[PDB]
């Protein structure tokens, strides 16, 4: 290991390995090519992971630019046009692992690192969320979460650029492989919002999160989206009417199994709803619920019927029985 | 899974 040469020589050798790992190998054209050198690079990456994991005061000031340059050269690249996996994963996996341990080390000083981990770095990182490889997206997700946490100065930039990605997805391409992972990061951020909610965030709910419900591939990221929406209503109950009315607007207009995820989101909203907000939206909500109960899709009908077994929802229905019963049972009440 | 991040 690096640990086994004299302490005077260790930084030099560490830098030397980081630079060797800037050599890039092709795993696609000829997959049996250069196996000896590929292994040399894998072992060097693995050695550097161990070295920063098991030693202290080894991330010195000259290490920072070398680490960031090594990451960039390996990771910032044009992406190709069940899932398609990244053939270079045997190396990229270890670069992600090492960079993560770099960020999480007790030696790590954000006041030094911020000179190299900047808006440009975050821009290029965020482009990689469109990777087809779910393992890459998973490492990216964790990495960006760590960066957002440790770099206060980058937080506004990260939020804005995720919004740019979301806007292009909604209004242009309707195709992006990592919406779910980005919403997962946003969920953790929304949960930490202070009160009262900044106007920036309410705009983000109303202009970004709600319109995400209209994109045809919604089912891929819907659980993560619902979680973000519910967190907003736990923070500020006065946003209930615009959220519920928008959800009702985006509700499928043919009977569909996709209504199941809409019923899930809506029940999760009702679980945190205030009685006075409930009365505002109960009539349109239960008109939709009545249609779902009568759905010719068995799973939709059953799913809607379960609302009656939610004790809290039933207490709200029962306190407003005179207005809700005639909607749920027109030929009776 | 991801820990909350407190606004600051």
């Amino acid at each position: 290991g690096i640990r086994d040469v004299p302490p005077a020589d260790q930084e030099k050798l560490f830098i030397q390995k980081l630079r060797q790992c800037c050599v890039l190998f092709d795993f696609v054209s000829d997959p049996l090519s250069d196996l000896k050198w590929k292994e040399v690079k894998r072992a060097a990456l693995s050695e550097m992971v161990e070295y920063i994991t098991h030693n202290r005061n080894v991330i010195t000031e000259p290490i920072y630019p070398e680490v960031v340059h090594m990451f960039a050269v390996n990771m910032f690249r044009t992406l190709p046009p069940e899932p398609t996996l990244e053939a270079a994963w045997p190396h990229l996996q270890l670069v992600y692992e090492f960079f993560l341990r770099f960020l999480e080390s007790p030696d790590f000083q954000p006041n030094i690192a911020k000179k190299y981990i900047d808006q440009k770095f975050v821009l290029q990182l965020l482009e990689l969320f469109d990777s087809e490889d779910p393992r890459e997206r998973d490492f990216l997700k964790t990495t960006l979460h760590r960066i957002y946490g440790k770099f206060l100065g980058l937080r506004a930039y990260i939020r804005k650029q995720i919004n740019n990605i979301f806007y292009r997805f909604i209004y242009e391409t309707e195709h992006h492989n990592g919406i779910a992972e980005l919403l997962e990061i946003l969920g953790s951020i929304i949960n930490g919002f202070a009160l009262p909610l900044k106007e920036e965030h309410k705009i983000f709910l109303l202009k970004v999160l709600l319109p995400l419900h209209k994109v045809k591939s919604l089912s891929v990221y819907h659980p993560q989206l619902a979680y973000c929406v519910v967190q907003f209503l736990e923070k500020d109950s006065t946003l209930t009417e615009p959220v519920v009315m928008a959800l009702l607007k985006y509700w499928p207009k043919t009977h569909s199994p996709k209504e199941v995820m809409f019923l899930n989101e809506l029940e999760e909203i009702l679980d945190v709803i205030e009685p006075s907000e409930f009365v505002k939206i109960m009539e349109p909500l239960f008109r939709q619920l009545a249609k779902c109960v009568s759905s010719p899709h068995f799973q939709v009908a059953e799913r809607a019927l379960y609302y009656w077994n939610n004790e809290y929802i039933m207490s709200l229905i029962s306190d407003n029985a005179a207005k809700i019963l005639p909607i749920m049972f027109p030929s009776l009440y | 899974k991801l820990d909350p991040i407190i606004e600051d």
